[PDB]
This record gives structure tokens, C-alpha cells and sequence, in this order.
């Protein structure tokens, strides 16, 4: 159970630092070397530097030697970026992959972490209930006006995950974005169970629960 | 520094054959390593040392390398295969080096019409001054989609934002479409609309205010 959890995502002004952590479990962390790959949004995947569990010795891509900080915490087997000087440019999905023991390909990946380099200001969404007014019956959740991106939403705390579709988002021009949504119940189960979403977007740090339906 | 260059994009139909390309200099004497990454997803690793499968991964998938070129192939190609395709070398002097990346589309899919979905604007956001209408648009096939509103039958020009389609999980297309109005626009019509063309067949989906 080779796992690499990721710290949540932030918004960061241009000229800031933003520290990212990486926890592994389930495996000797001493006995891999660990690599920072960062992705711009729609582009490719950009190498960023590897560091040596053991020594704490660091192989840099040469563009971020000055403002990069890779270290790890033998005692939390966390391994840790710390990016300073923070860009515009810098707007990326962070991930941490574990390097292949005496190899030189990455095995396995965390999930990234979103980090957003902007002057602009964050703002937590607004949860509205979406509900028809008069086979399948539609319920949702209309997550509105947030930056920066992400969010991620669950329904009735994640034990209903059958016929739930969360949707991407928009971007408006006023800078918001906005997502709905929803799950598609049999309408029997109408006023017996609850319906409500659970709604985190952890860059402004606002958490949600939206009754939706009973 | 060392240049990895790979091909913008692949199509590959269902069942099919077709081989991704990564050149650079002098490559087959390094070791090739690829990595798929599906639609909102972080990479997975899919082959390495240029032709050894990782867990999990199927012999359908196959890679080589050779003098200046190597390549990953995707046979009896399915729907989950697409996404895009990294290869990577490691370069004693120029380290980790990941090409550019391939977008493989996977094509001549089974058609699916789209479940349409059109709320009404809530209460909540009826009290803060606002009426927005949220038209859903789900597991279609293929991506191509017309979404056009109506107030009374009359096409609206001014409101709209609506979500370029986008593969979901399920390998079925998704889009939403929103609709601002004024509150005393929402109450000044009997109906509102949203309309999905599709592959040439039209659905619609009517909300009325006073049914609210």
C-alpha cells in the first residue's frame, strides 16, 4: 500500500514561497530517492529535482536551483518543495513521485497539489441547492464564484458515490469559477433519505454541507 | 540539454493499432520510460526500461527502442487508454528529461445520447438579488454538442457560459451550460429552455417559474 499524500492546494502571491508536502507510507522510505514533476495547466510534465532519502543531497533541473528547496524529514517520512520567489508562471499541479530503488523511472505518484501564483484575491464558493420545481429523479449542488481552482464535492459525506457526477468547471470573464453537481436517485427514496453535499475548496479554507432534499 | 520530441497526437479507433513515437539523439542507447496520464489524473507509469510492463498494465501495450527513435504501442485499443502519453530517459548530464507529451484520442466508439438535466434557480439565489438557470448535459457520445437557450422560444445572446465538452471517468462526454437572468427577466416569461443537439438529434428541457 504504497501510498505518497499530498499537502492541499493554495493561492500564492507572485514574489511568496509555498511549501508542499509529500507523507509516505508503506514502504522504507530510505530506500527510494524522491522527484518533484510539476504541470502547468494543458502542458506538459516539467522535471523539477530528486533528493536522496539517506543524505538529504539534491540533483536540481538547473532553471530552479536558486529558488527551490527540496528536503525530507527522515523522523515523518515526508518529503518536501519549497519554491520561492513564486512567478505568475509557477501556476502548476506539484507532484511528488517516489524514483524506482536503483533505477531512474518513477513508480509511483502522488496526486499533485494545485498551487495557484496570482495577486488575485481568493474567494470560498457559494453552495446552492439544485431541485426540480414540480424513472430517475435529479438532485444537486451548484458550487459558484470561487477562485482558484479546485474543489472537490462529495454527497451525504461519501457514502453515496453511486450515480453522483460531479461536473468540471466554468471559468467566467469576471475571474470566478463555478461547477454544479449531481446525483441521480430512483424518486421512491424522497423524504426517507437525506440528500446533502459536502463541499472543500481548500485554498480559501471553506468547508460546506448543503441540504439539498429532507 | 537533451531534447525528447514526441508526436501532438494520436487517433486510435476501438480494437485498433497505433504506435507513439519519441526521438532523440543517440536514444537506443538510453533507457525509454512512458507514463499515461488519463483526463484529470495524475501519470501512471505504463513501461519502462523500453519494453518491461508494470503491474497491471496488459501485453495489448508494447515498446521498443532503436537508434534515434523509440516508441510505445496501443493495441486492441479501448476507451480507457486515452489520455496523454509521456516517454522519459534519464541523461547523465541533463538528468530527468520527459518529452512533450502525446494526446491519444480513442475514436469509433459506440454513439450515446446525452441526459439533459435543467434546474431552475434556487431560492437561495433568488434572496441574494440573482436567477441563474444550470443546464446539465451528461454521458454522450461523441463529443460534438450544440447547447443553445431559449426565453419563450426567442434565442438568448447574453448570459451564457457554457463548458467546452470534456471526457469524463466514464469515458462518455460531459458539458454544463449556465444561464444569468435578472430577477425580473426570470418572472417576465412563461418559459425558459435549454437546448442539446446532438449527432443530429435535438433534445430540450423546459423549466416554468410559476411551477416554483
Amino acid at each position: 500500500q504504497v501510498q505518497l499524500v499530498q499537502s492541499g492546494s493554495e493561492l500564492k502571491k507572485p514574489g511568496a514561497s509555498v511549501k508542499v508536502s509529500c507523507k509516505a507510507s508503506g514502504y522504507t522510505f530510505t530506500q527510494n530517492n524522491m522527484d518533484w514533476v510539476r504541470q502547468a495547466p494543458g502542458q506538459g510534465l516539467e522535471w523539477m529535482g530528486d533528493i536522496n532519502t539517506r543524505s538529504g543531497g539534491v540533483i536540481y533541473n538547473e532553471e530552479f536551483q536558486d529558488r527551490l528547496i527540496m528536503t525530507v524529514d527522515k523522523s515523518t517520512d515526508t518529503a518536501y518543495m519549497e519554491l520561492s520567489s513564486l512567478r505568475s508562471e509557477d501556476t502548476a499541479t506539484y507532484h511528488c513521485a517516489r524514483r524506482k530503488s536503483y533505477g531512474y523511472y518513477l513508480d509511483v505518484w502522488g496526486e499533485g497539489t494545485l498551487v495557484t501564483v496570482s495577486s488575485a484575491s481568493t474567494k470560498g464558493p457559494s453552495v446552492f441547492p439544485l431541485a426540480p420545481c414540480s424513472s430517475t429523479a435529479a438532485l444537486g449542488c451548484l458550487v459558484e464564484d470561487y477562485f482558484p481552482e479546485p474543489v472537490t464535492v462529495s454527497w451525504n459525506s461519501g457514502a453515496l458515490t453511486s450515480g453522483v457526477h460531479t461536473f468540471p468547471a466554468v471559468l467566467e470573464s469576471s475571474g470566478l469559477y463555478s461547477l454544479s453537481s449531481v446525483v441521480t436517485v430512483p424518486s421512491s427514496s424522497l423524504g426517507t433519505q437525506t440528500y446533502t453535499c459536502n463541499v472543500d475548496h481548500k485554498p480559501s479554507n471553506t468547508k460546506v454541507d448543503k441540504r439539498v432534499e429532507s | 540539454s537533451y531534447v525528447l520530441t514526441q508526436p501532438v497526437s494520436v487517433s486510435v479507433a476501438l480494437g485498433q493499432t497505433a504506435t507513439i513515437t519519441c526521438e532523440g539523439e543517440q536514444i537506443g542507447s538510453k533507457e525509454v520510460h512512458w507514463y499515461h496520464q488519463r483526463p484529470g489524473q495524475a501519470p501512471i507509469l505504463v513501461m519502462f526500461r523500453d519494453a518491461r510492463r508494470p503491474s497491471g498494465i496488459p501485453e495489448r501495450l508494447s515498446g521498443s527502442n532503436s537508434g534515434n527513435t523509440a516508441s510505445l504501442t496501443i493495441s486492441g485499443a479501448e476507451a480507457g487508454d486515452e489520455g496523454d502519453y509521456y516517454c522519459q530517459v534519464w541523461d547523465s548530464s541533463s538528468y530527468t528529461v520527459f518529452g512533450g507529451g502525446t494526446k491519444v484520442t480513442v475514436v469509433g466508439q459506440p454513439k450515446a445520447a446525452p441526459s439533459v438535466t435543467l434546474f431552475p434557480p434556487s431560492s437561495e439565489e433568488l434572496q441574494a438579488n440573482k436567477a441563474k438557470l444550470v443546464c446539465l448535459i451528461s454521458d454522450f457520445y461523441p463529443g460534438a454538442v450544440t447547447v443553445a437557450w431559449k426565453a419563450d422560444s426567442s434565442p438568448v445572446k447574453a448570459g451564457v457560459e457554457t463548458t467546452t465538452p470534456s471526457k469524463q471517468s466514464n469515458n462518455k462526454y460531459a458539458a454544463s451550460s449556465y444561464l444569468k437572468l435578472t430577477p425580473e427577466q426570470w418572472k417576465s416569461h412563461r418559459s425558459y429552455s435549454c437546448q442539446v443537439t446532438h449527432e443530429g438529434s435535438t433534445v430540450e428541457k423546459t423549466v416554468a417559474p410559476t411551477e416554483c
